[PDB]
């Protein structure tokens, strides 16, 4: 979940760039994010959690009631225009295992280069099953957050397709 | 029509006393000539059908049935040579003695002249259809799916076999040329409202009509490719050819008795393309789609006008044709995920760039893009019912958006869109497949040049 | 325009009905009219394929005009005067147009006028 | 059709008036366009929308 | 160069064949091209058989 | 002031505006880290799968493969012909059959009419 | 700087 | 028009403050039209092709 | 997209570029290495500004979950060059 | 492989069943519920919150991006139903019952003063237009044996 | 020439002749001097060439005659051989009387486009030949349905000479 | 090129035995015309940038 300290700064964050919306130029923004500002200064160092949530929950029913219709969105944000314009671009790499042999003469060190980290990725795949069955707890896993490479030479477990991945503009 | 069954039957021999490794590459090569050599039946004249001899003859309603069947024999071998390659020897000649026979009983079924050869020609394809679906079958339900389509069919078809002894008896012939001579109005009695029934309730059964499809989306599911694609683009069509026949003998008690299955049909047209916009296995979906096409036959029959008859001839034709490709190339999925569910693989036209513009033809075909002879079908039974009713109008447009809307969402959810990231093993189109889907999307196409050939006796 | 608030926000019996127009018979006043006199004939305007609402009285000039584009092809900026004149001439036949409706909202405000004399004495 | 293309030319070009996507913007201006030709033909003006459909 | 290649195959060896095709194949069927008749106005001259129409009647004034 | 939010099946309540989420207890906080123990659990199980160099094939989702047979397979004997499936199986299978019965028999009954008193236009309708 | 286009075999 | 939009366009380089009225919300939000049927029509629809045809 | 590519200096400029035109932070003392809150003794509501300086400087949004786990702006340059694919 | 064992069935009756289905969809027992046992088919299969897959989070590390979906988890009756490409219930800016009337009341609005502008047309002031010798009755359709009544125009 | 005329008449071609007013040249003509040099030249030398090589192989196809043979209604009843012969016959005259059909509809629509804005009344004589055959194509072939045949073409014949019959009688009622 | 269209079909829409609510509808989507054509030169040419730093 999240706790009261992060609740408050994604409210900030939110006020502040639908705020941004409504106001457009940039000097009248800079105007109303410093008097939004002072309002989450008011109460920076309340005590009383009771209080404090009950800000927070007020806060809120302000921004649904004052939030902008059509918010700005980056291009490449979740419902942005860009989004997802790439992902017809973004082939993975086990694709160019089924190459033919003369499409890759045509890439030889490229390929060359390849069949190195396959190696490095074979290699290294019995010893990262053993780093994780060993730090995870009797049940199970709790969380989601891999460990690092402990060992010198070793590489951290899970990394081949976070490694591998496709670029952001494939082509 | 022995120039044809003869070469037919010698497909056996050839299987059986070929080399192993040889049996598709034989099979296939002489099944392909004699489908070059079905088109001499083209011979057809404006006055007289092809009366070859007193137990076969061919009209331009049986001549593109016998086409279509005699060409989608190589098609069905292509598209099994795949999943059959670790079979035993002699096994995999015995399913394709099994389609060879099925072929042999569809060209005795069409040219077929007198009644009761066509009954029992008719009820042979039922044994080597059971038997495909039941023992080349991959899931368990195919035993189930083999009783439902074989109890469905002769729910039906036993008392047609009473029905077309007693008219026998009383006309005296059962020769289809002499029932258009002697052919006698049915006075209305509750006697022939019940020859009517017995005399139409085989081939609805078969179409399927709505309500009594259940056994459809069985059979056409669970059967392997081949069984698939012959169910679905030739069986099917048993049943509006036998309507097309036996509805000459019904008058004029057919203007009353065809109500309640107009509205079955018409309303079953919305209920099963319906049906498709949440069918979560894709050969399901596609099963599906062949009630909602196979209910604008079972109208167009039964209003009985020139115009409902030759769209009802470039349905039965044109839905042979995408049907069985759409089976393919879902198979074409499913030999590489095993697995049927539509939403498991996506994004495949990053993957397989070609084989995602057969799915795009397939699906344009499938939602009668004009001038496509699905389009000309679809349209010619449009006029007709909308003289018989212009409020059909309505029941038929709404089809066209359900119809529209099922067959891009098949192509949407499983080519568009980010692919699956732990499915790697999708290999490229093998040639076989893309030769495939050609022979199945091009003669298609091809006879949008010359539809009249594909539109009936009316024409 | 100031006639439809009349003829709706107000008295309608004196303000002519468009649809009915004309009610009183032409020769009410007007001792003597001179019918219109069409300047081309049916074969003319046949021959010509002038649109059927384009055979009014005034299609002796569209009919000239129409000539003279043709025969001043290339030059589509010339045949300017001829222009005019159709455009003059379909001028006067709205204005015609325009007499006709106050001819009847007049004589409408006689029969408004002329009947309660006829009522109010008795 | 001059009560349709009445309804459509007002609508989308209310709509356009807070659109903050330039290309939206230019999309509602066509519906209203469009709204005017179809207005153009509910008044018997068939030559007049076709005019405007080239310019 | 590569302009008058195009001009060749892409205009003039179509337009060949479209010629052919309406000259001979499509022109020679009745009611296939159907072309409206040619306008006549008050003053024209037929070619077909030298007939000449006679002009209008007089226009008796506007100015304006 | 500030009018509350009226949610609606096609518009879910926020969850900035939802009570739940501020009335944080000791129940509450349990039950969300014994979940997230669920989806490491499994997330776990699929990732050894996922970045194994040695497999080719498609990892089997069970829970595909449940909603798959929810769906088809396993409706028929979770059925109870009662007064609820009976009722709407009839007026939603029975009944529009019905209604368009009336609608096509009076249409057709109503032209046949005119047709033989020979006050329908056709004059021209010689295509059928 | 001229990378590697990742894209699915064509030669089929 | 031209002078309206010009004062308007004007008054939102002042620095007063934005009170979002429901006509603003009308038009920006397309008149509610996308938001109603395209969530409506589609939810009746899908749902009846799934609770009372197929099941 | 016709774009300049970016570089891993170029990032890093930039980032303290814009860090020097922030008042609340003095220029002499700001380094690659100078954590916020532990070294310029700036509040988080300060740090989320700081965050939203930056997705406003290379146009793209920096998800919440992990903008309030930037302290440094070492960091950023790294979490900028992760989803921009620059390698040098 | 899959088993019986670990497939839908019928609905849980005794409290037993009912943490051997929770621990069968891999949900924890509290979060756990059925449909109701209506007989319409659901059997004990979870009645999951009905919510598209656009409220998911977006930036989450999902095992299927575009489903926002997680290997393993459980997946709503409807799911086909909610994917991003087909029925959204992600709040709105205005509350839904706000949005019917005013949508509503424009349409309605409107379609009352096109009818009222129907039966209150407006017109330029003048004359039915005259149209040469019998309104054209030869040229627009008529019988040339026929005599029509003579149409005759006038000047002012 | 290639066509027969009387089936399908064309009215005379009056062109009006070209009486320029303007300076400028007409780009239609010169235009139309470079398609006859560079179009219409080439294309005619081709087919010259082509008509020349079919003088020297010139061979010909007739046009099949059916001799008329008894209609339906002189076939005894159940009389299979006799109804045969008339059933091809009546669907011969059935498909001709389609084609007929065909033409007085080209007709129509050849004069509505060559008439231009004048159509109404300058092709009442096509539309008044289109109403009258039309009107004997429904008599005969319309209502009969897909399973057409000589009898219930004659069975209808019969039906609507009893309507008439029945009608003579209560017209000459007086 | 706009005015040889538009303005005609204004003058026609007037002068015609119409709708009177359509022609109301018609000229205020006239003014709105030019209210969101004034919106895209405003905020996208006049003013200052506020466009990222590097374009
Ligand atoms: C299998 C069909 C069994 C129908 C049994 C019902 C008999 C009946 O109701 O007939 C009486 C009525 C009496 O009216 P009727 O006069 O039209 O009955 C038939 C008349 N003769 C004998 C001349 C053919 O018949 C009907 O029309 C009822 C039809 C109801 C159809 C409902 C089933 C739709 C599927
Ligand atoms: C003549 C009637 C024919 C019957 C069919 C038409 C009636 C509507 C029923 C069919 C629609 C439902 C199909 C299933 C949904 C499949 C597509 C889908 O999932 O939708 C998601 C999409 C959602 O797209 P979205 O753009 O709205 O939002 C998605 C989320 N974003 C935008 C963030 C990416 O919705 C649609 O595209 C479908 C909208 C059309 C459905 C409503 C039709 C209204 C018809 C007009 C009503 C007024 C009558 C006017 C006169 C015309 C009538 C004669
Ligand atoms: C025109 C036609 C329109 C009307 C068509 C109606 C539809 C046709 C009727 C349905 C056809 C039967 C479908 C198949 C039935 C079935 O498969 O039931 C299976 C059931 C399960 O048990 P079982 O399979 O035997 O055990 C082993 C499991 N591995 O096994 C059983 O429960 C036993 C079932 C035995 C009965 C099925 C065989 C008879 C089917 C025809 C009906 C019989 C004739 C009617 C009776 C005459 C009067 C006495
Ligand atoms: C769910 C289950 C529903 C089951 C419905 C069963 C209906 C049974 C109907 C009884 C048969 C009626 C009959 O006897 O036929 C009528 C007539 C008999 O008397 P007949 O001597 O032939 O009169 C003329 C002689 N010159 O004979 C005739 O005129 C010819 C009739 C022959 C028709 C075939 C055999 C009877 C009909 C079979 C059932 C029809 C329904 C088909 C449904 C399939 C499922
Ligand atoms: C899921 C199962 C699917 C399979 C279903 C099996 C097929 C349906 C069963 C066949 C029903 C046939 C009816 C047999 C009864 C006798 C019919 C009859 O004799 O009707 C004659 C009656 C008189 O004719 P008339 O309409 O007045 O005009 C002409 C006058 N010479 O004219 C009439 O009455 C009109 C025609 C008969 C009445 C039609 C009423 C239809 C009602 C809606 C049907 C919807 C389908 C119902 C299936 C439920 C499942
Ligand atoms: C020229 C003009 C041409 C025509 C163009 C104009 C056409 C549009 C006309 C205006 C349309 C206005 C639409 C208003 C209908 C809204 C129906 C409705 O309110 O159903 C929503 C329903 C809400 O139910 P729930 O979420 O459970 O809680 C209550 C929240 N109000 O939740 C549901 O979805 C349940 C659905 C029940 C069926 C609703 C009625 C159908
Ligand atoms: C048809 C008209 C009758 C409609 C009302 C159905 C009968 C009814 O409402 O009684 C309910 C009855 C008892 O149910 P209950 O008392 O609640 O609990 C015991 C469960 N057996 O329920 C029952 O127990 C048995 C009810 C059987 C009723 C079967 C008929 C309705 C089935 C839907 C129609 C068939 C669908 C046809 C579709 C064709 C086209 C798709
Ligand atoms: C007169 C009383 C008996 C009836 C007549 C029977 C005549 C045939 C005798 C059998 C001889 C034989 O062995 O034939 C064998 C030959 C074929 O050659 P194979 O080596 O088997 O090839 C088999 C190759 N496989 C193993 C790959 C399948 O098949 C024939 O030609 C049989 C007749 C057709
Ligand atoms: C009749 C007069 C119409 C005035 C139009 C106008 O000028 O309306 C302009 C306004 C919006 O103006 P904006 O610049 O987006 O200001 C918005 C606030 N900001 C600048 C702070 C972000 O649109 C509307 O809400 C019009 C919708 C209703 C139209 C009438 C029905
Ligand atoms: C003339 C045109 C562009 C020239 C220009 O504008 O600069 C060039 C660009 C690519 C050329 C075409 C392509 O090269 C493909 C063909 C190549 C052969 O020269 C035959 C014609 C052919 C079809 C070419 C015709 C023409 O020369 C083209 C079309
Ligand atoms: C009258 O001709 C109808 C005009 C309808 C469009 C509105 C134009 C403004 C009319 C104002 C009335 C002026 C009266 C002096
Ligand atoms: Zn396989």
């Amino acid at each position: 979940y999240l706790t009261h300290q992060q609740k408050v700064l994604r409210l900030y964050k939110r006020a502040l760039r639908h705020l941004e919306s409504w106001c457009i130029h940039r000097d009248k923004y800079r105007y109303f994010a410093c008097l939004l500002r002072a309002r989450f200064d008011e109460h920076k160092n309340e005590k009383d959690m009771v209080k404090a949530t009950q800000l927070l929950r007020e806060a809120e029913e302000e921004f649904w009631h004052g939030q902008h219709p059509q918010p700005y969105i980056f291009p490449e944000s979740p419902g942005g225009t860009s989004y997802e314009r790439y992902e017809c671009y973004k082939v993975p790499e086990w694709c160019l295992d089924d190459w033919h042999p003369s499409e890759k003469a045509m890439y030889p060190d490229y390929f060359a280069k390849r069949e190195q980290w396959k190696k490095l990725r074979r290699e290294s795949w019995e010893r990262e099953v053993k780093q994780l069955q060993e730090e995870t707890p009797v049940g199970g896993p709790r969380t989601e957050a891999l460990p690092p490479a402990r060992k010198q030479g070793d590489l951290p477990p899970l990394w081949w397709h976070i490694v591998t991945r496709p670029r952001e503009r494939p082509m | 029509m022995l120039k044809y069954i003869i070469p037919t039957i010698m497909l056996m021999p050839l299987t059986w006393l070929s080399k192993n490794n040889m049996i598709w590459v034989n099979s296939t090569a002489h099944s392909l000539l004699i489908s070059f050599t079905s088109l001499l039946l083209m011979n057809q004249f404006g006055d007289n059908s092809l009366n070859f001899s007193l137990l076969f003859f061919s009209d331009s309603l049986s001549t593109p049935l016998l086409i279509l069947t005699m060409w989608l024999l190589p098609l069905m071998l292509m598209a099994s040579q795949h999943h059959l390659s670790k079979e035993n020897l002699t096994r995999k000649k015995l399913f394709i003695t099994m389609l060879i026979s099925l072929q042999l009983f569809l060209i005795m079924t069409f040219t077929a002249m007198e009644l009761i050869l066509f009954y029992i020609l008719f009820e042979a394809t039922l044994v080597p259809t059971l038997i495909i679906i039941t023992r080349w079958g991959n899931q368990t339900e195919r035993l189930n799916a083999g009783l439902y389509f074989l109890f469905y069919t002769l729910a039906g078809s036993l008392p047609l076999l009473v029905a077309l002894i007693y008219i026998q008896n009383t006309v005296g012939s059962l020769n289809f040329l002499m029932l258009q001579y002697w052919v006698q109005p049915v006075h209305n009695s509750w006697s022939n409202v019940f020859m009517w029934l017995a005399c139409m309730m085989a081939f609805m059964v078969k179409m399927p009509l709505y309500g009594l499809h259940l056994w459809l989306p069985k059979a056409h599911v669970e059967a392997p490719i081949a069984g698939s694609m012959v169910l679905a683009a030739v069986l099917l069509k048993l049943g509006g050819y036998g309507m097309l026949r036996i509805t000459l003998i019904l008058n004029p008690m057919t203007d009353f008795m065809a109500y309640p299955f107009i509205m079955l049909s018409l309303w079953g047209m919305i209920m099963t393309s319906s049906i498709c916009l949440r069918q979560t296995d894709l050969k399901s979906l596609i099963a599906y789609s062949s009630v909602s096409h196979m209910a604008l036959v079972i109208v167009a029959i039964l209003i009985q006008t020139p115009w409902s008859y030759m769209g009802a001839t470039a349905l039965m034709i044109a839905h042979g044709l995408t049907s069985s490709m759409l089976f393919c190339l879902a198979n074409s999925n499913y030999e590489r995920i095993h697995s049927r569910t539509m939403i498991l693989a996506r994004g495949l036209q990053t993957l397989l760039p070609l084989m995602a513009t057969w799915w795009l033809l397939a699906s344009l075909t499938n939602l009668a893009l004009p001038p496509t002879i699905n389009l000309i079908g679809e349209l010619f039974v449009v006029m007709s019912t909308f003289s018989w009713s212009n409020i059909t109008i309505i029941l038929m447009g709404v089809n066209m958006v359900i119809t529209a809307l099922y067959s891009l969402y098949m192509l949407i959810m499983t080519q568009r869109g980010k692919y699956t990231y732990h499915i790697n093993n999708i290999s490229p189109s093998f040639t076989r497949e893309n030769a495939l889907m050609s022979l199945h999307i091009l003669p298609l196409l091809l006879l949008t040049l010359n539809p009249k050939i594909i539109l009936g006796p009316l024409y | 325009g100031a006639h439809l608030a009349r003829r709706y926000l107000g008295d309608a019996s004196v303000e002519p009905d468009p649809l009915r127009m004309p009610t009183f018979p032409p020769d009410y006043g007007f001792p003597e009219r001179k019918e219109r006199e069409m300047v081309a004939t049916q074969q003319e305007m046949n021959d010509a394929q002038l649109v059927l609402q384009q055979r009014d009285y005034c299609a002796h000039y569209l009919i000239r005009f129409l000539k003279c584009k043709r025969d001043s092809f290339p030059n589509f900026l010339a045949c300017k005067h001829e222009r005019h004149d159709w455009d003059y001439c379909e001028h006067l036949d709205y204005v015609k147009r325009m007499k006709e409706f106050e001819r009847e909202r007049r004589l409408l405000q006689r029969k408004k006028r002329r009947e309660q004399r006829e009522a109010d004495m008795a | 059709t001059l009560c349709l293309g009445a309804i459509t030319t007002l609508f989308t070009a209310m709509c356009a008036l807070t659109q903050n996507d330039i290309k939206k913007i230019i999309a509602f201006s066509t519906s209203s366009q469009l709204g005017l030709m179809m207005v153009t033909i509910g008044i018997n003006q068939p030559y007049l929308a076709f005019l405007h459909i080239c310019t | 160069y590569r302009h008058s290649i195009f001009a060749f195959t892409h205009v003039l060896i179509p337009v060949w064949i479209i010629h052919y095709y309406l000259k001979y194949h499509v022109t020679t069927k009745p009611y296939t091209i159907v072309e409206k008749k040619p306008r006549i106005f008050p003053g024209d001259t037929i070619l077909e058989t030298g007939e000449v129409i006679p002009p209008m009647k007089e226009f008796p004034d506007q100015h304006h | 002031s500030f009018p509350k939010y009226e949610a609606s099946r096609l518009s879910s309540l926020p969850t900035t505006l939802d009570p739940a989420e501020y009335d944080i207890s000791s129940e509450t906080r349990k039950a969300q880290a014994e979940r997230l123990a669920i989806r490491s659990r499994l997330k776990r199980e699929y990732q050894l799968q996922y970045y194994d160099p040695s497999r080719r094939g498609v990892i089997e989702d069970p829970a595909l493969v449940r909603w798959t047979y929810a769906r088809s397979a396993n409706i028929y004997p979770n059925f109870r012909p009662n007064t609820k499936t009976s009722l709407l199986g009839a007026l939603f299978g029975i009944g529009p059959l019905v209604f368009w019965y009336y609608v096509f028999k009076t249409d057709r009954d109503r032209k046949e009419k005119l047709i033989q008193e020979g006050k329908l236009d056709r004059t021209f309708n010689i295509s059928y | 700087k001229r990378l590697f286009i990742i894209k699915p075999s064509g030669f089929y | 028009g031209f002078i309206l939009a010009l004062e308007i366009s004007n008054m939102t380089k002042n620095l007063k403050y934005h009170y979002p009225s429901n006509a603003f919300k009308f038009s920006t939000l397309l008149g509610y039209f996308p938001t109603i049927m395209h969530r409506l029509a589609p939810y009746m629809n899908l749902s009846m092709s799934q609770k009372s045809a197929s099941s | 997209s016709d774009a300049p590519p970016l570089t891993l200096e170029g990032i890093k400029d930039r980032v303290l570029y814009v860090l020097k035109l922030y008042d609340k932070i003095d220029p002499e003392k700001l380094s690659v290495n100078s954590h916020f809150m532990k070294d310029l003794g700036l509040d988080s509501l300060d740090q989320v500004e700081i965050i939203m300086a930056m997705e406003d400087e290379f146009g793209f949004e920096i998800p919440d979950i992990d903008a309030e786990k930037l302290m440094c702006p070492q960091e950023i340059v790294d979490y900028i060059a992760d989803k921009k694919d620059v390698y040098e | 492989h899959i088993t019986k064992d670990m497939l839908p069935g019928p609905y849980p009756k005794t409290p037993e069943e009912r943490a051997a289905a929770a621990k069968k969809y891999n949900m924890r027992v509290e979060d756990y519920e059925p449909y109701p046992d209506d007989g319409t088919g659901y059997g004990d299969y979870p009645k999951l919150p009905d919510r598209s897959q656009q409220e998911r989070d977006p930036w989450y590390d999902w095992d299927h991006p575009d489903l926002r979906l997680n290997w393993g988890e459980p997946m709503h009756w409807d799911l086909d139903m909610y994917i991003r490409n087909r029925v959204d219930t992600s709040p709105t800016p205005v509350n839904w019952n706000l949005m019917c009337k005013h949508l509503f009341g424009f349409v309605a609005f409107m379609l009352f003063m096109f009818w009222v502008g129907e039966t209150y047309p407006a017109y330029q002031p003048v004359g039915p237009k005259q149209y040469p010798y019998n309104n054209l009755y030869l040229e627009r359709g008529g019988d040339p044996n026929k005599e029509p009544e003579p149409v005759v125009h006038y000047e002012i | 020439d290639s066509w027969d005329k009387d089936v399908y008449p064309e009215p005379p071609r009056r062109t009006p002749a070209p009486s320029p007013q303007t300076s400028l040249p007409n780009p239609i003509t010169y235009l139309t001097k470079a398609f006859d040099l560079l179009v219409d030249r080439p294309v005619t030398l081709v087919r010259e060439f082509i008509e020349r090589q079919h003088a020297k192989n010139k061979y010909y196809y007739y046009h099949r005659e059916f001799r008329r043979v008894p209609d339906i209604t002189e076939c005894q009843e159940k009389d299979v051989l006799c109804m045969f012969e008339a059933e091809m016959q009546w669907r011969r005259d059935y498909k001709v009387d389609q084609e007929i059909v065909n033409i007085i509809q080209e007709r129509l629509k050849a004069c509505q486009q060559r008439e231009g804005e004048s159509h109404r009344q300058n092709c009442a004589k096509e539309l008044e030949q289109f109403t009258q055959v039309v009107k004997a194509y429904q008599d005969r072939y319309h209502d009969l349905g897909a399973h057409y045949s000589a009898r219930k073409c004659l069975a209808k014949q019969k039906q609507r000479m009893l309507a008439e019959r029945k009608a003579a009688k209560e017209a000459a009622a007086a | 090129t706009g005015f040889y269209s538009k303005d005609l079909i204004i003058e026609a829409a007037n002068t015609s035995y119409t709708n009177a609510w359509a022609l109301l509808m018609t000229l205020i989507a006239t003014s709105f015309t030019a209210i969101y054509s004034t919106r895209i030169i405003f905020f996208a040419l006049l003013g200052q940038p506020r466009f990222p730093t590097l374009v």
